[PDB]
RNA sequence: UUGACCUCGGAUCAGGUAGGAGGACCCGCUGAACUUAAGCAUAUCAAUAAGCGGAGGAAAAGAAACCAACAGGGAUUGCCCUAGUAACGGCGAGUGAAGCGGCAACAGCUCAAAUUUGAAAGCUGGCUUCGGCCCGCGUUGUAAUUUGGAGAGGAUGCUUU
């Protein structure tokens, strides 16, 4: 609290943190299913294009 | 008048409260250590059956390498390690044992005088851990065993096993179960 | 297998060999300081089934605690107050486990293993080697040891319902009052 | 029942659509990396303990050492396939033992199976 | 006079028979902080000084604490 | 007044400190002159003060350098050459260390890996 | 107060902080008076002599056989030996014609 | 006389490490009163606040000396329900779970207990032409093999790098 005060006042500049995620979200690679997995489609929806299950539970 | 320093003191109390008080009938028993004669009859063997050092065991090494870019029995070494002369007792597979009287953990050698008589593998209780550590290339050996000689001197062990069982565990007979020290 | 002979002495420890044992080592023990070094445990069968290997980098030290009453009772126990006076002294170790070694009318006598994260022995062996990551500093101060883990009643059952996944995260989550969205 | 501080201890859950958000994302990121394998491995068939759900059946934790070989598959292999094994529980009738090596066997005629190198 | 200067916190706070501060503590390793008071706390927190070396973290940590120089620089 | 730093990264040590010490003998004789009309002085004393940073800049660099040649074989490197990181960064387990596997785990790894696998519809 | 060793030894000559050190352990270690608390050890079991191994266990095949870690070892130095990093064996008489 | 071994010390010897800060959340220790019961002491407050010690990006817990009485479940953790139920109660104040069930997420392992004994096969440092040489640790046990819904050793034949 009194810390980011200080920032708001002083010189130095904030440093902005880029948007980055410890896991990717879409599968990359040449093989069968990175190039064809939509970018916009969910997970059931890009399994039921392959022919594939994705959960195997109820 | 003039003072002694701590751990000087206490090293010769210990001495006089492990002489002097009454000891238990398994720890007194390695009071009583074998003859000067025996002790030097016994490393006469032992050090023909010396194991190999770190620098000749190397050299034999290089020496069938060598052959193998351009036969032989097993051999017969003297046995160390408590572990390993503990499992050489239990499935009879020792002849002669030999027994440091300076374990400073005694219970690591406390049984072994009774399991050697229960399996019948005669033994004798020798002064040097050190002595024994340097027949074996460390610093200390607490126990060392002999299993099998060469047939050279297959006659001169069966000479040095009847001397310790005639020399050795015959005086201590009635006096291994009698409480030490006294007063 | 001079080990399994060792767990029967340690059970039987009030017999003849071991209360001699016990006693003469005792005495030694209260001319020593508080807390002291151990080149060697003095129950190496102890020492090695709670994980003590003759490695650079694994110690032994050897602590006598006060016994009797704080009625007020300590919820603290002796064993937990010998690892956490050890840790201090030594800053830069992890405490392992601790194990009974002695015990006296005034005093009794803990010995301590502890490994240092910083030798590069202990680095770079895995089975080991997960002490030296920073959750596992000061390990004795947590309560994350053998003594900390029965005093914090870890254990699985009814009958350890309040602590068994942490007394006061227990006492948090039961006394939240828990509002949703669409109530 | 208030007579404790229920004031500093109130959870309030305004981060219920934004959890749905990580946690489908999770999924996403799961499949990801396993990109043709399922997210969830597979779970063998269980009935209930007590007397009120004894009639009732869900899915357990592992399969039995016993329902692995009758169905043919290797138990090293079953966890590098996707196939859940519980060392703890045991058959204890025909009937748990015959419908978890139907479920392996259909398992086994729905998967495709890809070489090593 | 009752108090004089400190060395560690510069307040008029030592206490001159006793030696010891009434805001830090200056011979006690550890600075004084209680939690009763919590204005106290605000008040000698992290961010109320220079944080002369604290604020070169955060952009040495944005760029994965690298070492080097960039490619072709004199 | 101004040296261009592109014109001291070319030279080498002894026209570096001879540079350095004509400098420092000029920014000294300003100041028992600058006392008096502090006016386009004063602005050379900026300019003096600023090639004065330039040079001890390269000397410093060019020495920092030559003793990183000099440590490229020996394993202890002077504590101000070593990188700072932070301290827990410094005393985290190294990469080869931590990525260290016992050898039953790698022999169950290299027998039994992680298959790719598929479920159909 | 000299009194003399019980294994028939000689009157002792220790000092009197000798002889208080000697009673302060003895003290903590002394069951009771009337039984015996020091008998002999009655050998009721090492008198009966096992005549067979304690373990029923096989042995195995490398007891008999030479080492298998010895012959990995070998090939090792082989490979720097064909490699060149590790000089070949040099017999003492070839010694004799070195330094 | 010499040389070990053990034990205890010295060294501005070489290489390391700890302290302090922060402490919203986390793990331990220690621990109070008012209030309520229209008075008050058991109780409540509260295993709370204040005080002390110790960590991280999460921590803690964790692969049953478990739950159950079933046709059985099957490490840990969190949500809903169980449920203001069982239980304990100046049976007043009140206090107050857990198992089952639906979900979220899923992952299993390392030692000690063995004789490598036909070969301490293991490891820290130093010097290094970076290739491989010495010292030391260590047999009072460092590698490999094994960890009880297992395993070892033989034998046999397929399958894996
Ligand atoms: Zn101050």
């Amino acid at each position: 609290r009194e810390l980011q005060k200080r920032k708001r006042r002083s010189s130095r500049p904030t440093i902005r943190m880029p948007n980055r995620r410890k896991k990717a979200l879409n599968p990359a690679g040449n093989n069968i299913i990175a190039k064809s997995w939509n970018k916009k489609e969910t997970l059931s929806q890009n399994y039921t294009r392959f022919g594939l299950v994705a959960k195997l539970g109820k | 008048m003039v003072k002694w320093p701590e751990y000087i003191r206490l090293q010769r109390q210990k001495k006089i409260l492990r002489m002097r008080l009454k000891v238990p009938p398994a720890i007194a028993q390695f009071q009583y250590t074998l003859d000067k004669n025996l002790a030097a009859q016994a490393f006469k063997l032992l050090n023909k059956y010396r194991p190999e050092t770190k620098q000749e065991k190397k050299e034999r090494l290089l020496r069938e390498a060598t052959a193998i870019k351009e036969v032989s029995k097993k051999p017969y070494t003297v046995k160390y390690g408590l572990n390993h002369v503990v499992g050489l007792i239990e499935n009879k597979k020792a002849s002669l044992v030999l027994i440091a009287n300076d374990v400073d953990p005694i219970e690591l050698v406390v049984f072994l005088p009774a399991l050697c008589r229960k399996m019948g593998i005669p033994y004798a209780i020798i002064k040097g851990k050190a002595r024994l550590g340097t027949l074996v290339h460390k610093k200390t050996a607490a126990v060392v065993a002999i299993t099998e000689v060469r047939s050279e001197d297959k006659n001169e062990l069966a000479k040095l096993i009847s001397a310790v069982k005639e020399g050795y565990l015959e005086k201590v007979e009635d006096t291994r179960k009698r409480w030490g020290g006294g007063i | 297998g001079a080990l399994k002979y060792l767990e029967e002495l340690s059970k039987k420890k009030q017999s003849d060999v071991v209360r001699f044992l016990l006693r003469v080592r005792c005495w030694e023990y209260r001319q020593l300081n508080v807390i002291h070094r151990a080149s060697r445990p003095s129950r190496p069968d102890k020492a090695r089934r709670l994980g003590y290997k003759a490695k650079q980098g694994y110690v032994i030290y050897r602590v006598r605690v006060r016994r009797g009453g704080r009625q007020l009772k300590y919820q603290r126990s002796l064993r937990a107050t010998a690892e956490e006076r050890v840790g201090r002294r030594c800053s830069n170790l992890r405490v392992l486990n601790s194990y009974w070694v002695n015990q006296d009318s005034t005093y009794k006598y803990y010995e301590v293993i502890l490994v240092d994260p910083n030798h590069k022995a202990i680095r770079r062996d895995p089975r080991i080697n997960w002490i030296c990551n920073p959750v596992h500093k000061h390990r004795e101060c947590r309560g994350l040891t053998s003594t900390g883990k029965k005093s914090r009643g870890l254990n699985k059952g009814h009958r350890f319902n309040k602590t068994r996944a942490g007394r006061r995260k227990t006492w948090k989550r039961h006394n939240t009052l828990s509002l949703w969205r669409y109530r | 029942h208030f007579r404790k501080h229920w004031q500093r201890r109130v959870r309030c859950h305004f981060d219920q659509p934004g959890k749905k958000v990580t946690r489908r994302l999770a999924r996403r990121a799961k499949a990801a990396a396993l990109a043709p394998r399922p997210v969830d491995k597979l779970r063998p068939i269980v009935r209930c303990p007590t007397v009120k759900y004894n009639r009732r059946t869900r899915l357990g934790r592992g399969f039995t050492l016993e329902e692995l070989k009758a169905a043919g598959i290797p138990r090293l292999l079953a966890p590098t396939i996707g196939i859940a094994v519980d060392h703890r529980r045991k058959n204890l009738s025909e009937e748990s033992l015959a419908a978890n090596v139907q479920r392996l066997k259909d398992y086994k005629a729905r998967l495709i199976l890809f070489p090593r190198k | 006079k009752t108090h004089g200067l400190c060395r560690r916190c510069g307040r008029r706070s030592l206490h001159n028979q006793k030696k010891v501060c009434a805001s830090c503590g200056y011979p006690a390793a550890k600075t004084r902080k209680y939690n009763w008071s919590e204005k106290a706390k605000r008040r000698k927190v992290t961010g109320t000084g220079r944080m002369r070396y604290l604020s070169t973290v955060p952009r040495r940590f944005k760029n994965g604490f690298r070492t080097g120089v960039p490619k072709g620089a004199r | 007044g101004k040296v261009k730093a592109g014109q001291l990264w070319s030279k080498n040590k002894e026209e570096l400190t001879k540079i350095l010490g004509e400098l420092k003998t000029e920014l000294s004789q300003l100041r028992i002159q600058k006392i008096s009309s502090s006016g386009a002085k004063l602005n050379k004393i900026h300019d003096l003060r600023k090639s004065i940073a330039r040079v001890l800049t390269v000397i410093n660099a060019k020495q920092r350098a030559q003793l990183r040649l000099f440590y490229k074989n020996k394993k202890y490197l002077p504590l101000d050459l070593r990188p700072k990181l932070t301290r827990a960064l410094r005393r985290r387990l190294s990469k080869e260390d931590a990525s260290r596997v016992l050898e039953k785990t790698k022999k169950r790894l290299t027998h039994f890996p992680q298959r790719k696998y598929a479920v159909k519809a | 107060t000299g009194l003399t060793d019980p294994n028939t030894g000689k009157p002792l000559n220790l000092s009197r902080d000798e002889l208080e050190l000697i009673r302060k352990v003895q003290q903590g270690l002394i069951p009771d008076d009337v039984e015996d608390p020091y008998p002999d050890t009655v050998e009721w079991f090492t008198s009966v002599e096992e005549k067979m191994p304690l373990s029923a266990a096989p042995e195995p095949k490398r007891r008999f056989i030479p080492s298998k870690n010895e012959a990995k070892q070998i090939m090792k130095l082989v490979r720097a030996i064909r490699e060149g990093r590790i000089l070949p064996y040099k017999p003492p008489e070839e010694r004799e014609r070195e330094e």
